[PDB]
């Protein structure tokens, strides 16, 4: 595919949450 | 067959970032090792042509940003390069050179986009992550550089009309700016600059009355508390503080987090003298 | 009678710090205005002899500290002087000169005291507050200075055998040192340094399982979390993390503070690889 | 008297909590 899947999206969210909290 | 050690393999991928025929796969592999390789950032920074290759990846998609035509595959690839820049933004050996080269500026066009398609949201969130990791280091020089740029109006636009997750990271960036003494004085130097922050903060509280977000409300309250350390801002907040932060609107939501309650309690105390 | 404005009243008291006959009362009046006068710190710093008079108050009780003969009256007076030094330590216009003059070092004899009497606890807590306010500004120059001094063993002593509130502020100071990149590498470059910190933190968890303290547990977990950003410390914490941090020992109390749960759960995930 | 009364001890903890949290 080479697109954007739920795993990539969820991993980004966890990255952002760990940054701001 | 030769079995390279892990350090040799990482350097191989770094070397493979130079050539466009191998760069996309190298970006993929290196981005996966971002957490496993603690010295990845100086390995990238001190490698000839490597930083220039990553910036070229960023700028390569500028024509797809306006008008908005960015594909999921283009966002995928460029966000791999962005993840490597976040690694360089947050490392003590490269952070200062990262600022000196004004690298955060290359992400700002991504923060101007308003398209709600998944390629743009994924790009916007990844870009906010780079800036967020940069200000988390609590370095004065980070805030000094950011104050020379348009970061504050960019964050305010996202805080008002972004996704809940984008809002939380934009508010965190504003929060770090305000926590710096120069940043607090900057935003409070003009009543119009302060008024823009307060109006947008006030509207976020109205939304939070409808969408109870504990993580977003925590950073909104923190921005209000730090604003209450500036006398000019402290007098205005006595009158323009939303009523939802004074009654028991978020009472049941805040019963689960005592850290935010103390902030909101210290905020209303700073508005009574 | 003439009604003197507030700025001239403040300057009258500041000038009265220069004479022994009037210094004590001026100390009292100025300390009561500490949070009302936003520019008190540069007013103090740029007044002739004023800082030297505040240091003389501190140094005047060095002979009463060892052996411990400090009276409540002496402690009250010097803590008013320390309260004024605290606002000099936290103001952006004066904090750099405060550091360059090495003022915080004058407080370290007070942190060596072990007397549990009220005059010594009040002095120790007040001194910890000056250092706490100084590190709360999230600046690198503060941590650089502290690393040329013995602040870390002093904090560790207090974390191990101080009062509950003293433990919290000493842990917060250590927390801010760990959050700085240089501080983290300083404590982690030698295994002896890291194990001393880990042993102290490990012992505090046991006491927290007996005498629960929500605020103290928060900063202990934060120190563990930040230590996990160092590779040598993460692999060691995989084996020496207290069992009370892995089961439901603190889950009963943590349900009232969501912030600390996000930290502890994030910490064990880093230890599971 | 010029001592350390119970109010002053309480206000110091208030200062320390604001710093620490």
């Amino acid at each position: 595919e080479g697109g954007i899947d739920s795993g990539m999206m969820l991993q980004l969210e966890k990255n952002l949450v760990d940054i701001v909290d | 067959g030769p079995h390279m050690l892990e350090r040799e393999k990482i350097y191989q991928w770094i070397n493979e970032l130079s050539s466009p025929e191998t760069r996309e796969n190298a970006l993929l592999e290196l981005s996966k090792k971002r957490e496993s390789v603690p010295d990845l950032a100086p390995m990238l920074w001190h490698s000839f042509g490597t930083i220039a290759a990553l910036l070229q990846e960023i700028v390569n998609i500028y024509p797809s940003i306006n008008p908005p035509t960015l594909t999921a595959h283009q966002s995928n690839r460029v966000c791999n390069a962005l993840a490597l820049l976040q690694c360089v933004a947050s490392h003590p050996e490269t952070r200062s050179a990262f600022l000196a080269a004004h690298i955060p500026l290359f992400l700002y066009p991504f923060l101007h986009t308003v398209s709600k398609t998944r390629p743009f949201e994924y790009l916007r969130l990844t870009s906010l992550g780079v800036i967020g990791a940069l200000v988390k280091t609590d370095e004065q020089e980070v805030i000094n550089f950011l104050l020379t740029t348009e970061i504050i109006p960019l964050c305010l636009r996202i805080m008002e009309s972004g996704s809940e997750l984008s809002k939380t990271v934009a508010t965190f960036i504003l929060q770090k700016i305000l926590l710096d003494d120069t940043g607090l004085a900057y935003i409070c130097q003009t009543y119009e600059r302060f008024s823009h922050v307060a109006m947008i903060l006030g509207k976020m509280v109205l939304q939070l009355s409808k969408e109870p977000s504990a993580r977003l409300l925590k950073h909104v309250v923190r921005c209000y508390l730090r604003l209450s350390d500036n006398p000019r801002a402290r007098e205005a907040l006595r009158q323009c503080l939303p009523d939802q932060l004074k009654d028991t609107t978020f009472a049941q939501v805040l019963k689960d987090d005592t850290t935010t309650k103390r902030w909101l309690a210290q905020l209303v105390k700073n508005l009574q003298e």
